RNA sequence: AAUAUAAUAGUGAUAUUAUAUUC
RNA sequence: AAUAUAAUAGUGAUAUUAUAUUC
């Protein structure tokens, strides 16, 4: 199949990126977004970070704390990208908002508070985005065009689907009973303990 | 002997009090340095945990604040009865105590500005503590006692009983900060040591 | 803590992440 | 968790804080 064809959700969100990598690029003294790429180069620039030091251990206490929550939240925005290249723009959002309500259970710091604040000012935007029909990814609506033709000759069929990630396994099992196409579908999940007589036609 | 003269320290400690007094008066509708201010701050502390909101997010955020305030006026009246029978270092050591602990555990939106506010008079509460002419009678005529009898008797045993442990190590601090007292080695005894206390031992005073 | 697989970066020993398992 | 003492409001049972102790 083809990519979804015009990501509004990462026109905005690389700005969101770019924002925060510009806050970094406040405090820093010193490649393509949604690519694994850029996963290994943030992930070795957070490496990076730590090992930055100064003659005032707090201060460089606070900058280092600083420069982890940045990278952070920029991980964690481009994880956003690949899950929504994959699946539904709704699951990349909620994504991202389950990780910022568990950021607003850790505790109120500045940087975060900061940060989320951002992030809830391009939130009206997003959700506009995500909720028009318009933008459903050919891929989804590819693998929804299956389902309905194999389970409209073979009601009986049971059907298991598998996934790279953990996430995009949440993401699918949203998207089939959030789908009222699919509503012949009773989805189960399969996955590993770690950090047809029954009803599931769909594992 | 007489009370302290004027209290500076007591003056902007009360500044600060009515301050965060009128942060806490916003939401919800006897004198400074006394034991009836700590009860009655404990009753409207306790007032303030029976405040409740449709909205319970924001009735959290609200109590907490209050549990907040409350906490910090607390923490000032005890540093004013503590500047009361000890010395104004006393208190604004325990002050610092307190506003590090606070520090340590996090800091809160509402915390930070506290802390913010006792920052900016820190200056003058350290200029006002570092000031001779405001030093506390009761201090000076115990310097005096243990003075002649230090004088009179060189091997002398001394104890010591206060009411409070922060009396305790404040005049720990304050007998081993005084020049004139350098006789002295003092020694702590508190509930939950005694073998060098005795005349050979290394403590003096306990 | 160990192990396997996959993608990515590197000529490679490797490295990062993802996934799973075991002790 | 219980007990004792002191200060404090209440006429008082009590209550708050402080101090100490015990299981
Ligand atoms: O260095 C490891 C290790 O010493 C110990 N540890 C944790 N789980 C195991 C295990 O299954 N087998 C062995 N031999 N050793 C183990 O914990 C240290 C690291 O702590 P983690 O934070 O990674 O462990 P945690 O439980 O938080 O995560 P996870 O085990 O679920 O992946
Ligand atoms: O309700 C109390 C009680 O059940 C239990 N507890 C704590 N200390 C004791 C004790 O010495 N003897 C008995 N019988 N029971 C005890 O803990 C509950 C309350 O916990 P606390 O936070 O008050 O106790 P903590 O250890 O945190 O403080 P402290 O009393 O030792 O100073
Ligand atoms: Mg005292």
């Amino acid at each position: 199949v083809e990519s979804r064809i015009s990501d509004k959700f990462k026109y905005i969100i690389a700005q969101l990126m770019r924002d925060t990598e510009s806050l970094a690029k406040r405090i820093c003294k010193d490649r393509e977004f949604g690519t694994q790429k850029y996963e290994q180069w943030i992930v070795t620039v957070q490496k990076a970070c730590m090992v930055f030091q100064m003659p005032d251990k707090d201060e460089e206490s606070r900058i280092c704390k600083a420069l982890f929550l940045y990278t952070s939240h920029l991980r964690k925005y481009n994880d956003a990208l690949i899950i929504s290249e994959h699946a539904r723009m709704k699951d990349a959002l909620d994504y991202l908002k389950d990780f910022f309500s568990n950021v607003r259970a850790a505790g109120f710091d500045e940087i975060e508070q900061d940060l989320t604040q951002r992030f809830e000012e391009k939130l009206q935007e997003l959700e506009s985005v995500s909720r028009d029909p318009s933008n459903e990814n050919p891929k989804l609506e590819d693998l929804c065009f299956i389902l309905q033709e194999e389970y409209h000759l073979n009601p009986e069929t049971i059907t298991i689907l598998f996934v790279k990630t953990r996430a995009l396994v949440d993401a699918l099992k949203n998207w089939i009973e959030g789908n009222p196409k699919l509503s012949f579908l009773k989805p189960g999940i399969l996955t590993g303990r770690g950090k047809a007589s029954g009803d599931h036609n769909i594992l | 002997v007489e009370s302290r003269i004027s209290d500076k320290f007591k003056y902007i400690i009360a500044q600060l009090m009515r301050d965060t007094e009128s942060l806490a008066k916003r939401i919800c509708k006897r004198e400074f340095g006394t034991q009836k201010y700590e009860q009655w701050i404990v009753t409207v502390q306790k007032a303030c945990m029976v405040f409740q909101m449709p909205d319970k997010d924001e009735e959290s955020r609200i109590c907490k604040a209050l549990f907040l305030y409350t906490s910090h006026l607390r923490k000032y009246n005890d540093a004013l009865i503590i500047s009361e029978h000890a010395r104004m270092k006393d208190a604004l050591d325990y002050l610092k105590d307190f506003f590090s602990n606070v520090r340590a555990a996090g800091f809160d939106e509402i915390e930070q500005d506290l802390t913010q506010r006792f920052e900016e008079k820190l200056q003058e509460l350290e200029s006002v503590s570092r000031d001779p002419s405001n030093e506390n009678p009761k201090l000076e005529d115990l310097c005096f006692i243990l003075q002649e009898e230090y004088h009179l008797n060189p091997e002398t045993i001394t104890i010591l009983f206060v009411k409070t442990r922060a009396l305790v190590d404040a005049l720990k601090n304050w007998i081993e900060g005084n020049p004139k007292l350098s006789f002295l080695k003092p020694g702590i005894l508190t509930g939950r040591i005694l073998d060098a206390f005795k005349a050979s031992g290394d403590h003096n005073i306990l």
